[PDB]
């Protein structure tokens, strides 16, 4: 329920990275967090009980901002209203199956952002606009992870990343989906496209990612469907962290973690956003631009105990 | 097709690329010919710096948006044939994997739909960097240039209304 967020364009000359940080945005159903038979066991399973969520989110735009603006603006909005549309229905089926169920709802959500974005669907501006909101060569990461008492829920679309920080070790939230994965070049060689080893691997030679929001033309070989990872919260869990490929080029994950985790216990011990969290994201921002790296850097710190 | 038929060696790849743009050629070719300013209809045009006016051997550098494997290149301009509407540049720097590149872009009329339209046609040869095969470098090409032509299409049709 505490975080911090550091971003800066670094030694970039244009900004294309963006953070969103929503508290309650949305009312998550409970039978997405615990089955029926344990909340049969407490009685809380005949009305639809709701428990409030937060989302984070990190976008890292390529050919220009207004992607991963954009899907700052709506990825919140859009996955708070299917969540809201889901209460209503998971109470009609005797078992939930709660994985498919969050990759349903992130895929159609994120679906739903990349058709907006393209154009193929309208979109409310008292207004409505149907023409694509840039050009076809503008794109965006997207890593989402939606936070709450029991769980955490993290839907990657893109090379950016999601680290949590458990006990004396970091565990990737997030595979990046770099072309070269055997799995994504499977598909995008199936669907008669090329990844080509230029500089990096890379759809057509030209992207460093086989997945984004938008992008369309490179498409169906870069699709926006992410990948989700449900993972439930222990005692052992300290901290979260959303970033940018900016810091995790130069900064490894167990780096990140060890960093992230003093930088708090430092903050605590010696003394919106949290004054400690924001101390661990400036640190791991500023870490990575004293390592050399060019990009634009954006982290995001959520504190989980 | 006397203007797009290079003679590769074994070591280079050789292709072209069409588009047919519901335009005016005078048009297209009055954008396709302001060789200072790429951007015009390239997406992936950031900044394009050249000295003097335009003429046979001017060279203009050019800086590339983000999410691509090359960030500037040099290019120099190797004939411009007014009348004839074509436009034949070469790669000359650069940090880039496109040795040896050079293009020929060629601009005719055509009858689409009832209406004055435009053919383009863009064809081009480079050196195999290596590493990749002909097909990759050819296909990497192609990307970019069915890209740049796509482009330009909707700016000449933006145009015309
Ligand atoms: C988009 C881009 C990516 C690269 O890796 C090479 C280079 C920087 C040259 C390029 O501008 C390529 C441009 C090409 C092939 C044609 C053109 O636009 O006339
Ligand atoms: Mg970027
Ligand atoms: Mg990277
Ligand atoms: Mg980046």
């Amino acid at each position: 329920p505490v975080w911090g967020c550091a971003s800066t364009r670094g030694r970039s000359a244009e900004m294309e990275d963006a953070s969103a940080a929503v508290p309650r945005f949305a009312d998550v159903p409970v039978r997405l967090l615990a089955s029926r038979r344990d909340l049969d066991a407490l009685g809380l399973d005949a009305d639809a009980l709701r428990l409030p969520a937060h989302l984070f989110g990190v976008f890292d735009g390529h050919g220009g901002a207004e992607v991963a603006n954009y899907c700052r603006e709506r990825i919140h909005v859009v996955l708070s209203a299917a969540l809201a549309r889901l209460g209503k229905n998971l109470g009609e089926m005797g078992e939930v199956d709660m994985k498919e169920h969050w990759d349903d709802v992130f895929t159609k959500c994120f679906q739903r952002v990349d058709d907006e974005v393209s154009g193929r669907v309208t979109r409310v501006v008292g207004e409505v606009r149907s023409e694509p909101v840039t050009a076809e060569n503008v794109g965006s990461t997207a890593v989402v992870a939606l936070v709450c008492s029991s769980h955490v829920v993290v839907a990657n679309c893109g090379d950016s990343r999601i680290v949590l920080c458990r006990g004396k070790e970091p565990v990737a939230l997030s595979i990046d989906h770099k072309p070269d994965r055997k799995d994504e070049r499977a598909r995008i060689e199936a669907q008669g496209g090329k990844v080509i080893q230029w500089n990096g691997y890379r759809v057509s030679g030209i992207l460093a990612m086989s997945r984004s929001i938008g992008d369309r033309y490179l498409k169906p070989f870069v699709i926006p469907k992410p990948e989700v990872m449900v993972v439930p919260r222990a005692k052992d869990d300290d901290c979260l962290i959303l970033a940018s490929d900016g810091l995790w080029d130069v900064v490894s994950n167990e780096e990140a973690c060890k960093v992230a985790r003093r930088q708090i216990l430092l903050w605590h011990k010696n003394n919106s956003t949290d004054p400690a969290a924001q101390a661990a994201a400036d640190y791991l921002m500023r870490l990575a631009l004293k390592k050399g790296s060019e990009d634009n850097i954006t982290v995001i710190v959520v504190d989980l105990k | 097709r006397r203007f797009h038929r290079h003679e590769p060696r074994d070591h280079q790849c050789s292709s072209a690329v069409a588009k047919h743009i519901k335009a005016p050629v005078h048009l297209v070719w009055s954008l396709v010919r302001r060789f200072d300013q790429p951007q015009l209809f390239k997406p992936f045009v950031s900044r394009c710096e050249m000295k003097g006016n335009i003429e046979i051997g001017s060279v203009r550098e050019v800086n590339v948006k983000s999410g691509l494997p090359a960030t500037r290149s040099t290019e120099r301009l190797e004939l411009l044939d007014d009348n004839e509407h074509i436009l034949s540049v070469r790669f000359v720097g650069g940090d880039h994997r496109l040795k040896n590149y050079s293009s020929i872009l060629t601009v005719h009329p055509e009858v689409i739909d009832g209406r004055p339209g435009t053919l383009v046609i863009e064809s081009f040869v480079v050196d195999v960097p290596e590493g990749n095969t002909k097909d990759e470098t050819c296909y990497f090409v192609e990307a970019l240039l069915k890209c740049n032509l796509k482009s330009l299409a909707e700016v000449s049709e933006r145009l015309v209304v």
